[PDB]
């Protein structure tokens, strides 16, 4: 009871606060810029995450009992809908390293006509990937893992590889980060922004996907349980769209 | 019938969406030298009865657009006009020198340039090294010229008795007003005839944008 | 000679002072319409005679005609300078007049056998920043300089009919009368002076306000206006009484005006601040009851011929009806 | 401000011909384009219609899938290619100007036309075809639907083909008469039954008068009552 | 010079035929007699409203 409670609790905070880049967005042409766009097209993918984090609320009655039918296109929404976060956290770092690390030309290569490229790929890539690598994810026989009690999704060292990709974001948001930070540092804060927005980033995703180590298999259902990401999410327009004055 | 006036009212709203395009690239600056100020000599090296005399440049891909000001001797009405303008910027021949700093500073502490930054250029400092070497002392001007010293590198192949002095309108300036932080001065020795004064503002403009940027996403 | 005019000007304050003998409530003007595609700041913008039509101008050097009703942009002009302080937009609707700090008046033809909204003339004459220019007929324009003269322009021609002189400072605003006979027109020597049309010389001259005016409106009646400064103070001057009436104005403003404009009736005096806001008065009483509230400074304020609605303009690109 | 015609000849029945329409004398780029077809022992009757930027395309209710309608604004011309070209489209085919904006005239600018040989909308009619100079003359018009609109406009056109030239504008939208004509023509109705006035009468007025209406996408025309005097 | 043209318009502008402050703030007639065509003060209803 405890349990279900305390994961549930982020499911009404997401959706409450992505009212907000939508609210104040599209309401919004005192916030129409192309910046805004990635936050609010961000904003719509969290709050789909609605479909998966109430269902995962259920799911953890450890059993899936809304039925073996639903289970694939569920597990294939959430892996579509997570790499839509990170990659747009990507490319709201990309957009972020073009205002920071080349000013004058940040608008020219920054602007609604690239934001809806950069919208439109995350919106492709991680669909067209994860509903085909979960209607092509696997070693049955370990699946018995999955074959026994039905569900939650996992995987092999043939799929595990290319599941975890997803982490490229990674490599560009360090990359920018330790850039715009010897930047400003060198201009003269810009420590604890860039710090605040590494860790909560790095905190979530790097034990979950560490451990999915798997097929090289200790990790239990009792414990994979914390590591299934959706706080991370939960909190992302609060970093990315809160603590600047972006807020109103 | 109607519908055609709201597709030409569409057809239109796509070509102001096509010029906004055109706005936001380009970057406004604003010309207010003095009157005797080689500003004119500024303007004429721009190969890299009217109002706003306006001459369109490009340092490199970037295009900056300098509003001179032509047949406008008060501007206390006029200058509201560019708010929007990504920078001031000042030619001052370095007596007239006092009154350049007057205006330096009252263009200073405004309401409308408030968030605007300032480029100075300290032009015909050629004349400056003669009046440093000889008769015309600044002291009778300035009572702490004689107390000022120069230890900033100044530039190799002056006698340092005439980049002394240089140093010293600089620090004039850059004290005048701007020490009352979101915007300050950018001083510059623009001498007579020298090709770097494109790159001056480039540098200065990537600057002045790099600053602002960092103040939206509150990296400073 | 000195003595003299100091003399002259306290016998007409004298005699200018010697009489002195002596609620509509929230008006909650709501927007309905919001005029956006502008991509620079809003100068100024004038209503037309039917009522429909609106023009704006914007820094981005762009003259855009709007239908008020339906939202449509009916004409899109590309100005020849980027920076234009006045328009206007001819009694008969066949013309438009933008001038700016280029110290030229720009007079467009929009009645063409063309499809494209052409200049018709390109009045040039004026040494200072033009600051407001109004028709009087298809013919005849009057325009205000910041060189501290006024001018009257014959279109055709293209050389100044009249010049009017005797500002100190430069001339910001200038407003008509319904006859068209005598005009207003408020400068930065804190004075707005009454010119003859006919005569080419000043009238009267009208003093009070402590700062720089920088709009000047005229009340339908023919027989007064108000101005509006930058020391945050509206003020209404009687034309055939040359004097000051009451002043609009609040403790809690320290901001300038930058536009005013009045109601059909009269009794409504509307004022287009600084402060991100446009206020309302009752001009009869002078009590703020009401408030128009845009992002950025209102720079232009207009009222239809028939009173239907209220169009604000403002520095954050955008343009706002409200009834 | 003028449009000339190219096309026309002696074409077999089922055969393909492309007609232009050569702009230059205006923004062609602003002006939404029709054809109006104008059978030679008949009145007019509308072929198609192309928006400014091409954005909207409309065509006859007769003959819909054999015609085509095209526009090049950086050339400033007009084309409309027809196929399996039928008894019936043989008539004189005119190329006419109209912009949409508040206050704006449609159909002000008609062109010179070129020759060629071979249900639910609302019909406009006349009273009939014939009506000395010098007094005033009233030909009447009906609608099978009021074409008052909600908005207050009432879309009746008049355009008085002479003989001998191309046909112009009177009046649009019922009440506001052009710019180039005489100050003399009048028009009033009520939605369904109109009436045009003309106060005097010389050696110009002389010619068939048409009845349109633009209420409706499909653009039918009247009868013409043809002045004698 | 420019003193004298000051003198002169101040002469002509001092000779102007006025009358009292009650009398020519009294035409508030202007508004009493024009209140009821103005949309603004009076609010249009909603059939007539051309902005609704
Ligand atoms: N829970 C999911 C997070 C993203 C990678 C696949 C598993």
């Amino acid at each position: 009871a405890s349990l279900y409670s305390l994961m549930s609790l982020i499911i009404l905070a997401t959706l409450v606060g992505n009212l907000i880049v939508i609210i104040s967005i599209s309401h919004f042409k005192q916030l129409h810029t192309p910046t805004n766009w990635l936050l609010h097209s961000m904003a719509i993918v969290d709050f789909l995450l609605c479909l998966i984090m109430p269902c995962s609320m259920v799911r953890t009655e450890r059993c899936w009992y809304f039925g073996e039918i639903l289970c694939k296109v569920h597990t294939s929404t959430d892996i579509m809908l997570s790499s839509a976060s990170i990659f747009h956290l990507a490319f709201i770092s990309i957009d972020r390293y073009c205002a920071v690390c080349d000013p004058l030309r940040y608008k020219a290569k920054i602007n609604i006509s690239t934001i809806l490229v950069m919208i439109l790929v995350s919106w492709s890539l991680p669909a067209v990937y994860a509903f085909g690598m979960i209607f092509l994810n696997l070693v049955e026989e370990l699946y018995s893992q999955v074959s026994d009690l039905g569900c939650s999704p996992f995987f092999s060292k043939v799929s595990g590889v290319l599941a975890f990709t997803s982490f490229i974001p990674g490599s560009v948001m360090l990359f920018v980060y330790y850039r715009i930070y010897f930047i400003a540092k060198g201009q003269a804060k810009a420590a604890k922004t860039l710090g605040i927005m590494v860790g909560v980033f790095l905190v979530c995703w790097c034990p979950f996907f560490l451990c999915t180590l798997d097929p090289f298999y200790v990790i239990p259902p009792s414990l994979n349980d914390a590591l299934y990401g959706y706080l991370n999410s939960a909190l992302n327009p609060m970093v990315y769209a809160f603590f600047y004055p972006w807020f109103r | 019938e109607d519908k055609a006036a709201v597709e030409r009212s569409k057809m239109i709203e796509k070509q102001l969406q096509k010029d906004k395009q055109v706005y936001r690239r380009t970057l406004r600056l604003l010309l207010l030298g003095a009157d005797n100020s080689g500003k004119s000599t500024i303007v004429k090296q721009m190969r890299i009865t009217s109002g706003i005399f306006e001459t369109k440049f490009q340092v490199d891909k970037v295009n900056f657009h300098m509003f001179d000001v032509g047949a406008q001797d008060e501007r206390r009405k006029w200058i509201q006009c560019f708010n929007d303008v990504t920078a001031i910027i000042f030619v001052v021949d370095s007596n007239r020198l006092q009154e350049a700093l007057n205006d330096f500073k009252s263009i200073w502490n405004n309401r409308w340039l408030r968030t605007i930054s300032v480029i100075l250029f300290l032009n015909k400092q050629d004349l400056l090294a003669e009046k440093v070497l000889a008769k015309s002392k600044i002291e009778d001007y300035f009572p702490e010229f004689a107390r000022y010293t120069t230890d900033a590198t100044p530039e190799p192949g002056e006698d340092p008795r005439v980049t002394r002095a240089k140093y010293f309108i600089r620090k004039e300036f850059v004290d005048i007003s701007t020490a009352s932080g979101r915007h300050i001065c950018y001083p510059h020795f623009t001498c007579a005839v020298d090709t770097e004064n494109a790159r001056r503002i480039f540098n200065d403009c990537k600057d002045i944008i790099l600053q602002m940027n960092l103040r939206e996403y509150n990296l400073v | 000679l000195r003595q003299e005019a100091e003399q002259l000007k306290n016998q007409i304050r004298d005699a200018r002072k010697a009489c002195a003998d002596a609620p509509v409530g929230r008006i909650q003007m709501r927007t309905r319409r919001t005029l956006r595609g502008h991509l620079a700041k809003i100068y100024a913008m004038h209503w037309g005679t039917d009522s429909r039509l609106l023009v704006s101008a914007s820094q981005d050097g762009k003259l855009i005609i709007w239908d008020s009703y339906t939202t449509n942009k009916v004409h899109a002009i590309p100005l020849r300078s980027s920076w234009v302080m006045t328009c206007a937009y001819a009694p008969s609707g066949n013309y438009v007049a933008c001038g700016g700090l280029d110290n030229i008046c720009s007079i467009y033809n929009l009645k063409t056998r063309e499809g494209n909204v052409r200049v018709s003339r390109e009045l040039a004459g004026h040494t200072g920043y033009l600051s407001c220019c109004r028709f009087l007929d298809d013919n005849q324009i009057v325009t205000s300089s910041g060189d501290t003269t006024c001018a009257l322009w014959d279109i055709e021609t293209g050389q100044q009919t009249t010049t009017f002189t005797g500002h100190t400072g430069d001339v910001m605003s200038l407003s008509l009368a319904p006859d068209t006979r005598l005009f207003v027109s408020g400068a930065c020597d804190a004075s707005a002076k009454l010119w003859d049309v006919r005569e080419g010389m000043c009238r009267q001259t009208f003093t009070g306000h402590e700062s720089d005016i920088n709009a000047i409106c005229f009340f339908p009646n023919g027989n007064a206006f108000a101005t509006g400064s930058d020391d945050a103070t509206c003020r209404l001057f009687d034309l055939r009484a040359d004097q000051e009436l009451m002043t609009y104005s609040h403790d809690n403003i320290i901001c300038g005006i930058t536009s005013v404009s009045f109601s059909k009736s009269g009794r409504l005096l509307l004022a287009g601040y600084d402060d991100f806001n446009c206020n309302v008065w009752d001009a009869l009483k002078a009590d703020r009851a009401g408030v128009l509230a845009h992002d950025n400074r209102v720079s232009c304020l207009g009222v239809t011929d028939d009173g239907m609605a209220v169009a604000t303009g403002s520095w954050d690109s955008f343009l706002k009806i409200w009834n | 401000v003028q449009l000339v015609e190219s096309g026309g000849g002696l074409v077999q029945p089922g055969g393909s011909r492309k007609l232009s329409c050569s702009a230059s004398g205006f923004a062609f780029s602003s002006f939404g384009m029709h054809w109006v077809r104008q059978a030679p022992e008949k009145g007019l009757e509308w072929v198609a219609y192309i928006s400014s930027g091409s954005g909207t395309i409309y065509y006859a209710d007769t003959v819909k899938g054999r015609f085509t309608i095209s526009r090049d604004d950086p050339k400033n011309t007009l084309f409309l290619q027809m196929t399996s070209l039928r008894s019936e489209d043989t008539a004189m085919y005119y190329c006419v100007r109209s912009i949409y904006y508040y206050g704006s005239s449609p159909f002000d600018f008609w062109g010179q036309g070129t020759t060629l040989t071979v249900s639910a909308d609302i019909v406009m009619t006349q009273a009939t075809s014939s009506v000395t100079p010098g007094e005033s003359v009233s030909i009447s018009c009906r609608s099978s639907k009021s074409l008052l609109h909600s908005n207050g406009n009432t879309y009746l056109y008049w355009f008085l083909q002479r003989p001998g030239q191309s046909p112009q504008l009177l009046i649009y939208r019922m009440s506001n008469l052009a710019s180039g004509v005489p100050d003399r023509f009048s028009g009033s109705g009520s939605g369904t039954a109109f009436t045009l006035t003309i106060s005097r009468l010389e050696a110009e007025d002389v010619g068939v008068y048409y009845c349109m209406q633009h209420l409706e996408y499909p653009l039918t025309f009247g009868a013409g009552t043809k002045l004698e005097l | 010079a420019q003193a004298r043209k000051l003198v002169e318009q101040l002469k002509m502008e001092a000779n102007i035929d006025r009358i009292k402050v009650s009398k020519a703030a009294a035409d508030m007639a202007y508004c009493e007699a024009h209140a009821k065509e103005d949309p603004l003060l009076t609010p249009v209803p909603a059939s007539e409203n051309p902005f609704r």
